[PDB]
């Protein structure tokens, strides 16, 4: 372990590179919002790091080689499959979504620790304090159960409370027509199956759940369709701001160390997150569970820690 | 390489290996050196010259 | 021995049958806490210049002063309760029994 | 139960006159047990963390053996001079008092009578 | 005796005062008064400095009677001692200050 | 009639029952800490008298 | 959380407990005892949620209350005895005062009834401290003051303080409060033989105090605080799965084991006493302890509980704790049986 | 060993964090003469 | 309550019906309020009345109890003519246990009181025939 209470009674002291620059960003928007380059144009306006949304193998891109991991060893959740049938026995609804969320929570967690240490602010698209717009536009769509809702909860309330909102959110104002002709103009051959209902929904609950709150712990921007294009509009609206809302004034240098010495521990981040509570979409037997586990242990590069694998060429394995 | 990024024990500790050695030998000899000193005294006192 | 003595005593087991079956909040435990103190120190002061123990008279003194500095503590105990079921009554404290 | 025993001496682990007893050899079976419990220590402490039991860590396996036959032998010492002193009192008070030791008079077995309670 | 004789005489004084103020002027026949503050209905704030500065005050008296008998202490064989100990005492009384002044103690109520 | 009921009832099944029975009356506490007090009050008086502990 | 504010603190909690140790005057085992208990109330506030207030408002309660027990027996002492060396008392009423004092310090029953509660509500490494490091000092004085120690009063509250501990760890889910019922019985089972022995009570409490720091150290190390996170660990890590089984059947004395030492011993120190029911009734209640461990290892290891979903990305990274001491005390709680007679070096 | 005593004892939340369940206004009275309706947080 | 366990033992067995017979319920009047006292502590009553309903249950049944364990050992002692025998125990502590069965409305319960309550009577004589000390005082 290299960062750890040793080093801050050395004068590791985290406020002595946070400057004025390092902010956490985020964007939001619907399904085809078009969001996806601007943010990257942030990325070359204020020199911040821009993280992509999490994927099913986000965490398999972040350890390892970074190759994609199949879908049996990590997630077993397709989303083909969930624009396919939202109502299947199997449940593919509510084990994406928590497999999204638990992705989503890594990517935080990740973006978090690079803000504290490298002190450069960071950009992201779909934080986790915007993803339950999403399992809400399932529930009430029918797409999911009341148990499956109410676990949900649970696991956000005992995740999310460890942690920081974002400086600044912007959610782009995308209309539900808008949407649906730029999914079809985009050509995926599985995006039309969803109904315009569900991209109703999730603009429902942003405009009523999200925002209202957003409003209040933060410090939030708007804008509509074309004007998310006019990026110097935004980073001069984003560089004028005046922040006094949110818990990011009252952060002396413990609570920081303290918040950096939790975001470093990855099983501490992700500890909560499969409390265990049996819902029958999210459970898996003992048998799959030891022959998935046996088979990802087989894996190259996963049998052991990663500075202690013979068969991808570390040497000096015996001296260390 | 393999891993895109570098693993904290990717590369040994050479002072940390060295400094293992070296406590290993001083112990070593420290035991000897005591257990060598003790039977000698232990022959002195009971006369097994 | 002096009927003094035995008086202490009578009072310090007042103090202890008042300090175990209270029924109001924590201010009374620490009250009769404080009791216990004040009935320690009087029976320590009255031994050592009774018996004139010259030395021993550093003995009622520090006697107050570390519990003393205890007392405080359970003080800020007390505000924690206030500053989360805003009275610091003992039967809110079931809390763990689950 | 040696309350009155060491307090002439106070915390100390090994007195002079432990010097005075033959020292346990380097080959001796409970060290050589105690090294087997430090190698144990060792490999659970590789296999613990998720890395080659038998490969890696060689200088930390030696470690774990040296601190524990070192801890081992001077264990072994201290338990070695507190039974000397033990046996060493008891010889001591049973010379010193023989009125409540008597010598029993070890009678043969062709006179004394034993009770015979035969099987059937 | 003398000095319980001048306090019960004092506390009686001081009764004699009270009741002349609390109940002489009940001979008169002035009124009743029904009479039917900024408090309106809220419950009191508990406001965490007093209680704060009221337990350093508790703590700085505690050990200012540890730090009293130095005056009948001066007469003692042992002058160094009592002067190390005295010394490092009130640079103890210092790091307690220092240390309050550093963590936000004295701020909001300075 | 022996082998698998009576046999199972009189050595384990009484004793599992009164071992669980027992065992459901002491971890029946309501976590209020004036009964614990008032509990060591009572353990007091009887150990001052009702024992002599103290002879 | 400030690292030299809770350096400082630890080191006062040690100067405390060594002041214990070391004096001959009782005032300073009274100061000791205070500035232990002091220093120790913010480590059970480490995590600033309300039911660590909660537990450290039943603590500090109940240490206070056995503190102002501790000074009624000091003050009888002084009348009857006109002096302050840490030895036999010279008064039946002091020894009765002094006894039930260190009792409610200790947590034995009836006198146990903050123990499983504030255990249940403090961190773990504050658990760990408060259930290894606490019970110290307590020991050493009732090992100075053991021949003014009734032997009636002293044999009530151990096997009351037994009987009660296996009962109530009989029933709870919670590993905290298992861990706290599994302490009050060992705390009764080796105040049981202090005075014909103590030696035998200073061995048990050593293993105690390895074999629950290692328990608490794998609790840590697993994050695991109830019965079914610690059956779900299994995915994770097998091999602290079997670390776990072996040191819970070391933990109910069964043989070849470390736990099988004291108490083994225990009654090695009954029947040259001429006591023979009183070692049966304790371990029966072992049996008893043996029962709840059998029912914590069945459901940790001995099968395989279901798992979630999100184990894989658990797959995916290595544990990154600190994870101190393990291998050592696991190795000294397991395979340390045929070197017993070190014992000798603890007279 | 759930009994009709203990029937209602929910499992302990998994962060073993209690959920956590204002200002002051004051009236100045008009005892030049102004009445002001005060806000204060301290 | 450690002399009434001597005035009980003073009386001879199987000789005089009547102070055993008071020695016992007295001791088992003491065991009821014990319990009954730690009963009512541990578990807050409803009301005053209803609390004394209680520790008067309690502290009758526990009389009623060492009553006629009493009674029925010093009749078996004295029809049997032998005050050494832990038959004449064994067979009051299975009257001890129908009457605990008896009061608690139950019959598989008095005869498993039966069974372990004329045990422990009998070990009971046992100790006080062969010395056995359970609370033995430091001899070595
Ligand atoms: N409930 C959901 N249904 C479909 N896609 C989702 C859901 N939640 C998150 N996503 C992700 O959000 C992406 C859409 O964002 P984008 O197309 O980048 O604007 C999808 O491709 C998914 O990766």
């Amino acid at each position: 372990l290299q960062y750890g209470p040793l080093a801050y009674i050395l004068g590791e002291k985290t406020t002595k590179k946070m400057t004025e620059n390092s902010k956490l960003i985020t964007v939001d928007g619907n399904i085809c919002s078009g969001k996806s380059k601007l943010a990257k144009e942030v990325a070359e306006k204020l020199g911040l790091k821009h993280f992509p949304e999490a994927g099913i193998h986000y965490a398999d891109s972040t350890t390892g080689d970074g190759k994609p991991l199949p879908v049996r060893f990590s997630g077993n959740c397709s989303l083909e499959k969930f624009y396919d049938d939202p109502k299947s026995n199997d449940g593919n609804s509510y084990r994406l979504q928590a497999w999204l969320y638990a992705s989503r929570l890594l990517q935080y967690a990740d973006a978090l620790e690079h803000l504290l240490s490298t002190g450069q602010g960071v950009v992201l698209e779909r934080s986790i304090y915007s993803d339950f717009v999403f399992l809400e536009a399932m529930y009430r769509q029918g797409f999911i159960r009341k148990q499956c809702v109410d676990h949900y909860n649970q696991v956000k309330k005992v995740t999310v409370c460890e942690y920081l909102p974002p400086h600044v959110v912007i959610y782009v104002d995308v209309p539900v027509s808008e949407v649906q002709s730029r999914i079809q103009k985009k050509g995926n051959p599985h995006e039309m199956k969803i109904t315009s209902a569900y991209l109703q929904d999730i603009e429902n609950v942003y405009k009523g759940t999200f925002l209202p709150e957003m409003s209040e712990k933060c410090e939030v921007l708007q804008y509509s369709a074309w004007e998310a294009e006019d990026a110097e509009k935004v980073v001069e609206d984003i560089q004028y701001l005046k922040y006094d809302k949110g818990p990011w004034l009252d952060q002396d240098d413990r609570k920081l160390h303290n918040l950096r010495m939790l975001v470093q521990d990855k099983l501490e981040v992700l500890n909560y997150t499969s409390i265990p509570v049996f819902l029958p979409e999210v459970t898996i037997g003992a048998h799959q569970s030891d022959r998935v586990f046996q088979e990802f242990t087989e894996l190259p590069g996963r049998k052991y820690r990663a500075g202690y694998n013979e068969d991808v060429g570390d040497k000096w394995i015996w001296l260390k | 390489k393999f891993y895109i990024q570098e693993p904290p024990h990717g590369s040994p500790n050479w002072l940390k290996v060295g400094l293992t050695l070296g406590t290993s030998a001083f112990l070593w000899i420290y035991l000897i050196k005591q257990h060598n000193e003790d039977v000698l005294e232990y022959k002195r006192r009971n006369g097994l010259e | 021995m002096s009927l003094v003595y035995m008086n202490i005593m009578m009072a310090f087991t007042v103090s202890l049958t008042g300090l175990l079956m209270y029924r109001s909040h924590l201010m009374s435990s620490l009250l009769c806490l404080e009791g216990m103190m004040l009935s320690l120190f009087i029976l320590a002061t009255l031994m050592i210049l009774n018996s004139h123990f010259t030395l021993a008279s550093m003995m009622p003194i520090i006697l107050l002063v570390f519990a003393a500095c205890e007392a405080a503590l359970g003080l800020s105990l007390l505000v924690m309760v206030s500053n989360t079921y805003g009275t610091d009554y003992v039967q809110n404290l079931n809390l763990l029994q689950c | 139960m040696m309350t009155g025993r060491q307090a002439r001496a106070p915390l100390q682990f090994l007195p002079d006159e432990a010097r005075s007893l033959p020292p346990p050899k380097l080959t001796d079976p409970r060290l050589a047990y105690i090294g087997f419990l430090g190698y144990c220590s060792g490999l659970i402490d590789n296999a613990i963390r998720r890395r080659p039991v038998l490969s890696a860590g060689l200088h930390r396996q030696f470690l774990y053996i040296t601190s524990f036959v070192f801890v081992g032998y001077y264990l072994l010492k201290r338990q070695d001079y507190m039974y000397a002193v033990r046996d060493h009192d008891m010889f001591s008070y049973i010379k010193s008092h023989p009125e409540d030791f008597p010598e029993k008079d070890k009678k043969t077995y062709r006179e004394v009578f034993e009770e015979f309670h035969p099987v059937r | 005796m003398n000095l319980m004789i001048t306090l019960l005489t004092n506390f009686t004084l001081a009764t004699l005062l009270v009741t002349i103020a609390f109940w002489l002027p009940q001979l008169n026949v002035y009124s009743e008064k029904t009479s039917p503050d900024p408090m309106g209905s809220a419950r009191l704030p508990f406001s965490m400095k007093f209680f704060l500065v009221a337990i350093t005050f508790l703590l700085f008296d505690l050990e200012i009677a540890l730090l009293l008998p130095l005056p009948w202490a001066s007469q003692t064989t042992n002058l160094n001692t009592m002067l190390t100990m005295a010394l490092l005492l009130i640079f103890l009384l210092a790091v307690s200050l220092a240390y309050e002044w550093t963590q936000k103690g004295l701020e909001w109520t300075e | 009639l022996l082998d698998l009921i009576w046999l199972e009832t009189i050595l384990p099944k009484t004793i599992s029952l009164a071992q669980m029975k027992m065992s459901t009356t002491i971890t029946s506490q309501k976590g209020l800490i004036k009964l614990y007090f008032l509990s060591f009050l009572i353990t007091i008086l009887i150990s001052t008298t009702l024992l002599n502990f103290h002879e | 959380m400030n690292p030299i504010i809770l350096i400082i603190i630890l080191m006062t909690v040690m100067l405390g407990t060594i002041i214990v140790m070391i004096s001959t005057h009782w005032l300073l085992i009274w100061i000791g005892f205070e500035m232990n208990m002091l220093a120790i109330i913010p480590i059970m506030m480490k995590k600033h949620n309300p039911r660590a207030t909660e537990a450290s408002t039943k603590y500090f309660l109940t240490q206070s209350t056995a503190s102002m027990l501790l000074m009624m027996a000091i003050i009888i002492n002084l009348m009857f005895s006109g002096q302050w060396t840490v030895m036999k008392l010279f008064n039946p009423m002091a020894s009765m005062l002094m006894t039930m004092a260190l009792a409610m310090k200790l947590g034995m029953a009836p006198f146990h009834f903050w123990v499983p509660e504030v255990t249940q509500g403090i961190p773990l490494s504050s658990g760990l401290i408060l259930l290894t490091w606490q019970k110290l000092a307590p020991m050493s004085v009732l090992y100075q003051i053991l021949p003014s120690i009734n032997l009636d009063l002293i044999l009530t509250l151990s096997i009351l303080s037994i009987t009660i501990g296996g009962w109530g760890g009989l029933n709870q889910t919670q590993l905290r409060k298992i861990m706290a019922y599994s302490s009050i019985a060992h705390m009764g089972w080796m105040t049981a033989v202090l005075l014909y022995n103590p030696t035998m009570t200073l061995l048990n409490l050593i293993i105690y105090i390895i074999m629950t720091s290692t328990m608490f150290t794998l609790f840590m190390a697993n994050s695991t605080t109830t019965t079914l996170s610690l059956s779900h660990t299994w995915n994770k890590a097998p091999i602290m799965t079997i670390l776990v089984l072996i040191t819970l059947l070391s933990m109910g004395g069964l043989p070849p084991l470390s736990g099988f030492m004291p108490k083994w011993m225990i009654i090695q120190e009954m029947t040259k006493n001429d006591s023979i029911i009183l070692p049966t009734l304790m371990a029966i209640t072992a049996l008893l302890n043996l029962y709840f461990y059998m029912r914590l290892t069945y459901s940790t290891a001995l099968t395989m509980f279901p798992s979630t979903n999100n184990m894989k990305m658990k797959w995916q990274f290595p544990t990154t704790k600190r994870m101190t001491l393990l291998p050592t005390m696991t190795v000294l709680s397991t395979m340390l049986l045929p070197l017993t007679p070190i014992l000798s070096i603890l007279e | 060993y759930p009994t009709k005593e203990t029937a209602h004892w929910k499992p302990p939340p998994w962060n073993d964090v209690d959920p956590p369940k204002s200002n002051l206004t004051l009236n100045f009275g008009p005892q030049g003469v102004l009445r002001l309706v005060m806000e204060l947080s301290g | 309550a450690k002399t009434l366990l001597h005035q009980y033992w003073d009386i001879p067995e199987g000789t005089e019906c009547h102070r055993k017979t008071y020695a016992a319920t007295s001791i088992g009047g003491a065991s009821g309020l014990v319990v009954s006292a730690y009963s009512v502590a541990l578990k807050t009553p409803t009301s005053f009345l209803e609390g004394v309903a209680r520790t008067g249950r309690y502290t009758f049944t526990a009389a009623a109890i060492g009553a006629i364990f009493g009674l029925t050992s010093c009749i078996s002692a004295q029809v049997r003519e032998k005050p050494d025998d832990p038959l004449n125990y064994l067979i009051g502590g299975c009257a001890g246990g129908l009457t605990l069965g008896a009061r608690t409305r139950s019959y598989g319960i008095g005869a498993a009181a039966c069974a372990y309550m004329g045990l422990t009577a009998a070990l009971v004589k046992m100790g006080q025939l062969e010395g056995w000390k359970v609370f033995a005082e430091p001899k070595v």
